[PDB]
RNA sequence: CACGGUGAAGAGACAUGAGAGGUGUAGAAUAAGUGGGAGGCCCGGGCCGCCGGUGAAAUACCACUACUCUGAUCGUUUUUUCACUGACCCGGUGAGGCGGGGGGGCGAGCCGGGCUCUCGCUUCUGGCGCCAAGCGCCCGGCCGGCCGGGCGCGACCCGCUCCGGGGACAGUGCCAGGUGGG
RNA sequence: UAGCGGCCCCCGGCGCGCCGGGCCCGGGUCUUCCCGGAGUCGGGUUGCUUGGGAAUGCAGCCCAAAGCGGGUGGUAAACU
RNA sequence: CGCGACCUCAGAUCAGACGUGGCGACCCGCUGAAUUUAAGCAUAUUAGUCAGCGGAGGAAAAGAAACUAACCAGGAUUCCCUCAGUAACGGCGAGUGAACAGGGAAGAGCCCAGCGCCGAAUCCCCGCCCCGCGGCGGGGCGCGGGAAAUGUGGCGUACGG
């Protein structure tokens, strides 16, 4: 599910991809700290992408 | 948008300084993309980037202004011009278009916008003029130099823009300081976040 | 199909390598009880009238002085009980840059110490003389492992079938190809 | 040490290292009885947290346990009486599937007590726990002064009372405003302080 | 929904990213809109323009994106079909010759020889059939003779599931609707 | 029976002394390091339970964590 | 082929121990009704009660906060008085029904894993000698055997180290 919710940040349906980890994980907060670590990876790797 | 890669840009611009080495004349600028916006739709952005260095080297500036804006502008040099010479402009809508697109960009005084729309409104905002007030301090010594590379971000009828930032001469973290305020500025002033962009090309011009 | 970090314990040292290595190794084993008790007595009987280098043995103490930087060469058995003890160290030791192997036998890599099996030795130090031995042993082991590390992470295991099945596709697949070659005649 | 590593690799349990490792592992403990010994633990690290050393005294007994609620035993589910308890099917037991693992446990090794469990993997319909069982005669642990609680009478069968860590958490057990029902030390005792009459003397 | 996987096609979604057409004229054409621009490129000279000219935004110089179409390969998932087996299941057996590779007897077409297929030794009768003959190579005891053993062919070799049959479906666990005077 | 009444055994508890062995141990100030229990929490659903009422607790099933995090703060939910 | 490690798994009337069963007034874990009341009855109530099953001890369980609170804050658990037949639940009907604060009885705290350092510094068993020998323990000697590096012991645990 946290390849299923990068790849749905890749294609930046982010409030879809909120609502789907939200139906993971449960709780909202929890969410947001999730997609906020799985956008945070995803912008290591595009980071690393350039160089 | 993060500063990692945005150093790496301008690294590796200002070593592509030497794939290019300018002559018309030395200055670079990047793109701004975005993706999903309607072009033709509502919650158009329109603001202004105050920038504090000016990398744009020969900026096109006049001032249009009453008394008092006579010897401080002779003594600054820059060109002064009254309402009855506005109206000299006004005898034809020929010469004054092509003056106002030789220069870029205006600045007038508080009464002279007054009279810019006699008959002369759109035919002026035709060539995307809006003359920026001064003020009662009465001092335009730098502070043109500062309301000069203001860059309106403004949308249009397509979902792209691009700003006219830079010189590989000046300081790069001065530089990077003017593209990050470039940047967020646009990032604040859309209607998402910094998800609504594809990439970002601070290139050389050629 | 077996991820590629178990796959990876399938990839070990050859004959000639697990030989020189094991040769340097049976030179700094600690020392058993017996020549530890008489290795008392002779400390006793001098100064009662520096530790040399040795083998540091076991996951806890091996990771723990991997992640100090302290470790020159690290050997992994490749066939621990659960493979979790072990999974995680020779991504630990390429970050780190320690030279890893993956040996064959955690009977003989505890037969090293004296004990019945072990997971995992550490050379720490090495004695001057074998200080060139050691440089020969991490320059043919760091060639295949921590210089191949990106390789490796990406190479899954299993996914063969049985004798039987790749007999049948074998036959059915020349059957085919045999038949293709028919189709031009 | 290594047992952080070990403990942050059990947790990503959907990887696909650890996928691979419970399948394999799940088919192996499924090809074997239902309470089997082990020679040793499974998790080793998470064995240590709940109280094993690797010392003589300490055993692991593996346990697999049917999943699922708990259908109501009654013939053709028929229960005689008011609707309210017609209930057959989705019905659960009280317990958790990981205490039955260790009640099974101590009462195949009536001789050993009951120390922790731990899950090691789950099917559709087996769920596998690693029960940690203690010998108290053996003179290792009658002789540490830091492990003989067990050695006393009063821990016999620990698992069959609920006073290891699965059995204590389903006796709703605990403190604050969501554990006002088991004020004393149980559901019983505080059901039994409440529904009392103090009859005084003197009233 | 989960246990519950492997591969190849069909059908989508068109993401990374390749190529590409723009007419109320005016004007160097056919400027999709915009930021800004005083002197490149080509190698002191040359080239349209930025300016003239001038229209609904004036085009040099470098720019971003688009609107839509198309192709490409890893869109990555979803879906259908066809297969696989290792989960699971079923059957048989005292889990007794399974699958390939040889080697041998026939046939097919060529010059004693290479290649494709095939077969493997029991049907004339209400007998009998195990516990090895034979061959070869070693070893021992008593003065080449006697006595007494061992190994190997006979009974080919290599393997990773006993052999088949199904198979990610039965099934099981948990929910959901229907049916349910048993 | 009463009694700080008696006597004789026994079993302790309580003090001092000897031999052998063990233990050869702290507080304050400053500096440098380190620190946590996962098919668990939590979510949904189901069933039981509770005074706990948009769910008090427990359990099955499914999903399934994080670390300036998590739990609680008796009305579901978002921001602080 | 053969030998030896290790792992996993057997066998033994192998050496030494341990469990079973009873009692069950009190205690712990499950399982769990219906009579009854509601002037009928199905939710409710009876009742988490009886019956059933398992496990103990001289007490058990519980217990040193993933707590109460919103205060000028308290401070493990258990028990008594009060809170209080109250908040609340309830065909909001019948009925059910706590908790905190307060006063007392009692009063006590602590330990691991993990993180780290110390030549595994740790444990068990057999042989000999001396003692004590009816709770099988103390000292010393064993080039005596195992366990344990898939982590024992010493320090150390959120009050910080
Ligand atoms: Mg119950
Ligand atoms: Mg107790
Ligand atoms: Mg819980
Ligand atoms: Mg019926
Ligand atoms: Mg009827
Ligand atoms: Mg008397
Ligand atoms: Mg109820
Ligand atoms: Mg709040
Ligand atoms: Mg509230
Ligand atoms: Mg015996
Ligand atoms: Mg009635
Ligand atoms: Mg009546
Ligand atoms: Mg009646
Ligand atoms: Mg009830
Ligand atoms: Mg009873
Ligand atoms: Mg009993
Ligand atoms: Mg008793
Ligand atoms: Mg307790
Ligand atoms: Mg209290
Ligand atoms: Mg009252
Ligand atoms: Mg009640
Ligand atoms: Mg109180
Ligand atoms: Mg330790
Ligand atoms: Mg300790
Ligand atoms: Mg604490």
């Amino acid at each position: 599910y946290e390849r299923r919710a990068m790849e749905l940040l890749k294609v930046s349906k982010d409030k879809r991809a909120l609502k789907f980890i939200k139906k993971r994980v449960g709780t909202h907060i929890r969410a947001k700290r999730k997609r906020e670590e799985l956008s945070s990876v995803l912008a290591a790797m595009r980071k690393a992408a350039a160089k | 948008v993060s500063r990692d890669t945005l150093y790496e840009a301008v690294r590796e611009v200002l070593h592509g300084n030497q794939r290019k080495r300018r002559k018309f004349l030395e200055t670079v600028e990047l793109q701004i993309s975005l993706k999903n916006y309607d072009p033709q739709k509502d919650k158009r952005f329109s603001g202004t980037v105050r920038l504090k260095s000016t990398p744009r080297p020969k900026f096109s500036v006049c001032v249009l202004g009453d008394q008092q804006h006579c010897d401080e502008a002779k003594a600054v040099d820059i060109p002064h011009m009254d309402i009855e010479a506005l109206k000299k402009l006004n005898k034809n809508k020929k010469l004054v278009k092509k003056l106002a697109k030789k220069y870029d960009a205006f600045l007038a005084s508080e009464s002279l916008i007054k009279q810019i729309p006699r008959i002369l409104g759109p035919g002026l905002n035709k060539a995307g003029k809006f003359p920026s007030l001064l003020t009662h301090n009465e001092n335009m010594v730098a502070k043109v130099d500062e309301v000069k590379s203001t860059i309106k971000f403004q949308m249009k009828k397509v979902l792209c823009l691009a700003v006219a930032v830079g010189h590989v001469k000046m300081t790069d973290d001065e530089l990077v300081y003017n593209i990050h305020l470039a940047v967020n500025f646009l990032v604040s002033l859309l209607k998402k976040n910094w998800q609504n962009v594809r990439a970002l090309y601070i290139k050389s011009t050629m | 199909k077996v991820p590629p970090a178990i796959n990876q314990f399938t990839q070990v040292l050859d004959r000639q390598t697990a030989t020189q290595l094991l040769k340097l190794a049976h030179k700094y084993r600690p020392e058993t009880k017996q020549e530890k008790k008489q290795r008392l007595l002779a400390r006793a009987e001098k100064k009662a009238a520096k530790r040399p280098p040795v083998l540091r043995a076991g996951v806890n103490t091996v990771t723990t002085l991997v992640e100090n930087k302290k470790a020159q060469l690290v050997v992994i058995a490749h066939d621990v009980d659960p493979i979790e003890l072990v999974v995680f160290l020779p991504a630990l030791c390429r970050k780190m840059g320690v030279p890893y192997c993956i040996l064959k036998g955690k009977a003989r890599l505890g037969r090293l110490v004296h004990r019945k099996t072990c997971t995992t030795v550490a050379f720490t130090q090495v004695n001057s003389e074998d200080k060139g031995a050691l440089a020969k042993l991490v320059e043919a082991i760091r060639t295949n492992y921590n210089d191949r590390y990106d390789e490796i992470r990406r190479h899954w295991g299993g996914n063969v079938l049985g004798p039987k099945s790749v007999a049948r596709i074998a036959k059915l697949e020349k059957a085919k190809a045999k038949e293709l070659a028919t189709k031009l005649g | 040490g290594a047992y952080k590593y070990i403990q942050e690799l059990w947790r990503k349990k959907q990887s696909d290292v650890m996928r691979f490792l419970l399948r394999v592992r799940c088919w192996q403990y499924r090809q074997l009885s239902a309470l089997h010994r082990a020679p040793r633990p499974t998790r080793p690290d998470k064995a240590r947290r709940l109280g094993y050393k690797a010392k003589q005294g300490y055993v692991i007994y593996r346990i697999r346990v049917r999943r699922g609620g708990r259908k109501r035993p009654v013939p053709k589910g028929a229960t005689y009486g008011k609707p309210v308890h017609h209930g057959v099917n989705q019905l659960k037991f009280a317990r958790s599937l990981q205490s039955v693992a260790e009640e099974r446990a101590g009462r195949h090794c009536g001789a050993l007590r009951v120390l922790n469990s731990y899950w090691v993997g789950e099917d559709s319909t087996y769920k596998f726990f690693e029960v940690i069982l203690i010998d108290p005669f053996h003179k290792a642990i009658r002789r540490n002064p830091d492990t003989q609680w067990i050695t006393k009478p009063v821990h016999k069968h620990r698992e069959m009372r609920g006073l290891t860590s699965a059995g204590r958490k389903s006796r709703g057990l605990g403190k604050g405003h969501k554990f006002h029902h088991t004020i004393g030390g149980s559901r019983r005792a505080a059901w039994r302080r409440r529904n009392t009459l103090q009859l005084h003397r003197y009233r």
